[PDB]
């Protein structure tokens, strides 16, 4: 993912 | 094309509440993560939250008790809530995708958030008038004083926006009496104090007051 | 509790000059990549110049290179232009799949050195307006100069004042590098009423000039 908290 | 326009801001009581919006324009809300950041008064910036794409929020941990920021994807928006406020909550509060990994980077324009229990007041604006026994050659000075006003901020435009070159606005100064004062300064052909007319414009958005100066010589 | 620190904080360098700014983490941010470096001017949105440690975003303008790796990032500005005035910030994002966090380094303010330039300075009485309203402010205005230290010095009937005068700058110009100074002296209706000859002067290395005016006169 490009950032965090995507899961 | 593409932009985030904010809105709210102004005078907010201690212990009330501050609502502020930015609408997305471009692009849709939900396509991306957001963040609210704020400055307080000469300080630095300061993350508040991130809402994920995905529609989680992450809270930086001083402020998840008291805020929540949330999107509406049929106005295409994202809202930022906090409650209880303080006077250590004064600041300018901007949303943002900060873009630290990806070439998508936007930011609103920012809005000041003021947390006092004192009362708003709009400004006086005064002329400082060029000297007619005009003093500096070819060069004459003129300028409105915007006085005791009560929050921050005014802004200060000439002759609707046409005027911007040699136009000097100072930051605003707390005086002594609580009140907020601050002076625009433009410099202009002596010549054209016969010939063209000179209106600041002042607008002071917390008290819901716009003032429009002539500043005519003498 | 994630920390970005810049080293330094405040920097000033003529136009031209090269100019490292460096930013240390505490920790490693997204993928050891999601790093941004940002550029404000006071009051605006912050503008975003580099994104992912080193990538330029269109536009930008290409003195400004980053580099870096996980923890440990560097602006560089290869040869400083005036407009390049600003404060700059790291700007971090951190976390795992189900914890997201932003970060900002303190800021490092970056000021613009050049020759010296003395001040064009005007004085203003206070406007009849005003003085209905039992309130005189006599404006003395340093029209662009530099540097920014310059002494101003209220006269009342040759008498120096102390204390009841407040002093406003602007930011540096974004083409000159100059700056401009309000020193607003404040005194009552009777008080200034009870007095004839107002002066400011200002005093610039070898240099003192003094503006002056006699009430009641144009």
């Amino acid at each position: 993912a490009g950032h965090a908290g995507a899961g | 094309e593409v932009q985030l326009v904010e809105s709210g801001g102004g005078l907010v009581q201690p212990g009330g509440s501050l609502r502020l919006s930015c609408t997305a324009s471009g692009f849709s809300i939900d396509s991306y993560g957001f963040s609210w950041v704020r400055q307080a008064p000469g300080k630095g910036l300061e993350h508040i939250g991130y809402l994920t794409a995905g529609g989680r929020a992450f809270y930086a941990s001083w402020a998840k008790s008291r805020s929540t920021i949330t999107r509406n994807t049929n106005e295409n928006t994202v809202t930022l809530k906090m409650n209880s406020l303080r006077a250590e909550d004064t600041a300018v509060y901007y949303c943002a995708k900060l873009g630290t990994g990806s070439r998508f980077a936007i930011w609103g324009q920012g809005t000041l958030v003021t947390v006092s229990s004192a009362s708003t007041k709009g400004p006086s604006v005064f002329p400082l008038a060029p000297s007619s026994k005009s003093t500096s050659g070819g060069t004459a000075a003129l300028g409105c004083l915007v006085k005791d006003y009560f929050p921050e901020p005014v802004t200060v435009s000439w002759n609707s926006g046409a005027l911007t070159s040699g136009v000097h606005t100072f930051p605003a100064v707390l005086q002594s009496s609580g009140l907020y004062s601050l002076s625009s300064v433009v410099t202009v052909p002596s010549s054209s104090l016969g010939t063209q007319t000179y209106i600041c414009n002042v607008n002071h958005k917390p008290s819901n007051t716009k003032v429009d100066k002539k500043v005519e010589p003498k | 509790d994630i920390q970005m620190t810049q080293s330094p904080s405040s920097l000033s360098a003529s136009v031209g000059d090269r100019v490292t700014i460096t930013c240390r983490a505490s920790q490693s941010v997204w993928r050891n990549k999601n790093v941004a470096w940002y550029q404000q001017k006071p009051g605006k949105a912050p503008k975003r110049l580099i994104y992912a440690i080193a990538s330029l975003y269109s536009g930008v303008p290409s003195r400004f290179s980053g580099s870096g790796s996980g923890t440990d990032f560097t602006l560089t500005i290869s040869s400083l232009q005036p407009e390049d005035f600003a404060t700059y910030y790291c700007v971090g994002h951190y976390g795992s799949e189900n914890d997201a966090y932003y970060a900002f380094g303190q800021g490092t303010k970056v000021e613009i050195k050049r020759t010296v330039a003395a001040p064009s300075v005007f004085i203003f009485p206070p406007s009849d307006e005003q003085l209905k309203s039992g309130t005189a402010s006599v404006v003395c205005l340093l029209n662009n100069f530099y540097p920014r230290e310059a002494k101003v010095s209220w006269y009342v009937d040759n008498a120096l004042q102390s204390g009841n005068s407040q002093e406003s700058v602007t930011e540096q110009d974004s083409k000159d590098s100059t700056y401009s100074l309000s020193s607003t002296l404040t005194l009552s209706k009777a008080d200034y009423e009870k007095h004839k000859v107002y002066a400011c002067e200002v005093t610039q290395g070898t240099t003192s000039v003094t503006k002056s005016f006699n009430r009641g006169e144009c």
